[PDB]
DNA sequence: CGATGTATATATCTGACACGTGCCTGGAGACTAGGGAGTAATCCCCTTGGCGGTTAAAACGCGGGGGACAGCGCGTACGTGCGTTTAAGCGGTGCTAGAGCTGTCTACGACCAATTGAGCGGCCTCGGCACCGGGATTCTGAT
DNA sequence: ATCAGAATCCCGGTGCCGAGGCCGCTCAATTGGTCGTAGACAGCTCTAGCACCGCTTAAACGCACGTACGCGCTGTCCCCCGCGTTTTAACCGCCAAGGGGATTACTCCCTAGTCTCCAGGCACGTGTCAGATATATACATCG
């Protein structure tokens, strides 16, 4: 139940960052499922990577691959 | 003393946008993302930086999202963002 | 007798050599043709000063005088030829531009 | 262990465009990937302009197609002008 | 004299339209179009007889793409009728 | 003028096509506006790709690559 | 010299190992290709056709007709909920689109 | 010559529909898909090799590709194939 | 008009940036072999050109009622502000799983060659489809 | 409700041009084979990850409360949909002809391969000045 993490503060700053007035009382649930989908969707590739190196420690750079591949680049980590 | 709505509301816009920390804590997280790998493989282990760039790409993610969802209540003529207001942009981006 | 670098004969900063060696190196093609490492050595120079300009402008806005990532997310979210080349793109530490929509400021 | 990167040659740019300005260590890993990134593209769509034509090697010409086709229509001009030029300068000096 | 009321008509275009897979602008025209474009990036161009028709292929699936989208921004606007605007918030969502 | 080629009822049967009943007509003109930018930056690819190869003619698998290359992918015309 | 029995008929397929061997060796995918490479990817590439072409059928049977045109392979992509999603940004040529009216358009 | 797959997809057509023929436009649509999923596959093959420091593709990285790149019960069934077709033709 | 927000000025201090050193492995200078691309000439097909006719479709007008969207009303949903309480962040002690490097060697796949039958381009056809037309049923809606 | 009658449906016949069979045949797959190697395994060892401890106070939480906002009912007028008559250029098809795609045989000058040796830049040691932090306090903004 870890998900309970993501506090209704911490999405209400992410959407005042992304210009957002007013925030209805639905959104927050709606968001966490959301994450949650974002989350196994890129995890599932990461422990992919993780496995076919043989390696039992995640490395930073299967995040950035996972990303890569799903399209949404990251720089700043590696290169 | 009392600030009437909106007000404040337009200083946090103007400060979070000014500012530029992370702004998910950092260890409900790293529990968080233990607890879904573990479904996927146990007895995993991670890189103290590994838990930074997922945290920094879901930020940048679910920002992005909210613009879009806010395009879409102002044209409905609200401006509460709603979650059909979610599920429209999801839908248009084509990942719903 | 002596030696002189590729790089000092083009007038490029950026080193030929590597980019050469990384090029053979990258099964991109079964040859290379000597004049691509300059070119795209050159190439890579011209994007790499673009970009260090404005974030140096952005600085001197801030009155910094260390450039650090905002400066360079203010240059790539601000010249319209630079973000289009760099849309599907996150910069760490980089955050958003101050940019309210005009339905939502007060009448 | 050692590592390539691109950290001196970012910073002799740096002097040239701005010899008063530092700059921090995160921001040239940025510059480092993006220089990779860049880089990875335009050798990507060389190797398929040969390839479309069942050529075997890249010269000067697919790298100028490519930088056309990925680049901005003001980019584009003025970077071939100086892929030109530096070409011209290479070939001469010899 | 006989008339069906506004509308019973429309559903049985669309009705008619979905069933079918033939091409809906005129071909003669839109060649033209195109040599008219291609006119700016060089001239005496010529087309082969295929590459016209993998044109008018692309562009009516764009244009059907972009009218289910805008469809769909108009419902959420609680209309029937498409508008401009309902246009301008699909690309822009879109990233175009 | 041959922008005007395009006549209204063939905007008429594509909008029909994607289950759009009633149509305002300012976006007629819209309509042609989007096309044409549309069409604009796909000619340019092909052009350019028709050039590196010496050719005269644009081919079919010009446009193929073309669209390849802006996401679009099309079946039918072999490559 | 044995008489040859071609790989296929080794691995069981009707795909070309030989073919697509050589097109991983020559497309420059890596300095090295495994024997295990092609058999694998050959089968897959069976599976996958043969996947579509099982709900394509189903679809012509429908029609009436003996024939599979793109009409019937629009409607077998576009049906399965996981083939839409692997082949989700391509169009097919006079394929068409699914029935689809939104329920307010329609009378009460 | 253009090398073609089409008498293997025709082959392929023969074992799930007996009945059935097919037009030239659907087999052209058929041979490009082919050539589609076959040069994704390779590329995200060839990146696992480098990524890892190998010079060289097996079935272990086509397997691993094939997770990536296939919604989950198309890959199940697809390593299910895979694996049955390299174990019977190791046993050969 | 009251009074809280962020901006700006002076000073401390401590460590990130910016410099200096050793040295080794990556690059440059030169000679070599041989094959990927530039060339001159051709063929021929499929592209651009013109013309007739009829007739589908587009164009221009009419009628009008159903849609877009401008207005008043309303009650509740969420922004603001406070006191309580809890656990994220910090400095630290402690270990040891496993990541990363050095050494050995042998399982295997790159590349050659002689061989030959699996897959492509071509002609032919005959029958499935399409084009054609006629009669029955559905459905919209006028009264 | 219902039946006048328009469009969809369904049943039937004609005949053609496309899919599918056989055919020649050649070039890309097969088998037998050596051998350079890099990668599978063995061993080491030292990083940094996980576990545990006490301290801190910033953040999160639950609650009260006030009015700004989304949802609803209502109207109206104007512009689009369905229908009619005209007319124009699309579409079909026949006849011309020649530009430039696509193929070929000769040739060369360009790049990969190789040994070298020496210096560029990458670890490892250093220290100071740019910044954060702290304190101080000014004047801009808002109901």
């Amino acid at each position: 139940d870890n998900i309970q993490g993501i506090t209704k503060p911490a999405i209400r700053r992410l959407a005042r960052r992304g210009g957002v007035k007013r925030i209805s009382g639905l959104i927050y649930e709606e968001t966490r499922g959301v994450l949650k989908v974002f989350l196994e969707n890129v995890i599932r590739d990461a422990v992919t990577y993780t496995e076919h190196a043989k390696r039992k420690t995640v490395t930073a750079m299967d995040v950035v691959y996972a990303l890569k591949r799903q399209g949404r680049t990251l720089y700043g980590f590696g290169g | 003393h009392r600030y009437r709505p909106g007000t404040v509301a337009l200083r946090e816009i103007r400060r979070y946008q000014k500012s530029t920390e992370l702004l998910i804590r950092k260890l409900p997280f790293q529990r968080l993302v233990r607890e879904i790998a573990q479904d996927f493989k146990t007895d995993l282990r991670f890189q103290s930086s590994a838990v930074m760039a997922l945290q920094e790409a879901c930020e940048a993610y679910l920002v992005g999202l909210f613009e879009d969802t806010n395009l879409c209540a102002i044209h409905a003529k609200r401006v509460t963002i709603m979650p059909k207001d979610i599920q429209l942009a999801r839908r248009i981006r084509g990942e719903r | 007798a002596k030696a002189k670098s590729r790089s000092s004969r083009a007038g490029l900063q950026f080193p030929v050599g590597r980019v050469h060696r990384l090029l053979r190196k990258g099964h991109y093609a079964e040859r290379v043709g000597a004049g691509a490492p300059v070119y795209l050595a050159a190439v890579l120079e011209y994007l790499t000063a673009e970009i260090l300009e404005l974030a140096g402008n952005a600085a001197r806005d801030n009155k910094k005088t260390r450039i650090i990532p905002r400066h360079l997310q203010l240059a790539i979210r601000n010249d319209e030829e630079l973000n289009k080349l760099l849309g599907g793109v996150t910069i760490a530490q980089g955050g958003v531009l101050p940019n309210i929509q005009a339905v939502l400021l007060p009448k | 262990s050692r590592k390539e990167s691109y950290s001196i040659y970012v910073y002799k740019v740096l002097k040239q465009v701005h010899p008063d300005t530092g700059i921090s260590s995160k921001a040239m890993g940025i510059m480092n990937s993006f220089v990779n990134d860049i880089f990875e593209r335009i050798a990507g769509e060389a190797s398929r302009l040969a390839h479309y034509n069942k050529r075997s090697t890249i010269t000067s010409r697919e790298i100028q197609t490519a930088v056309r086709l990925l680049l901005p229509g003001e980019l584009a001009k003025h970077a071939v002008s100086e892929g030109t030029k530096a070409v011209t300068k290479y070939t001469s000096a010899k």
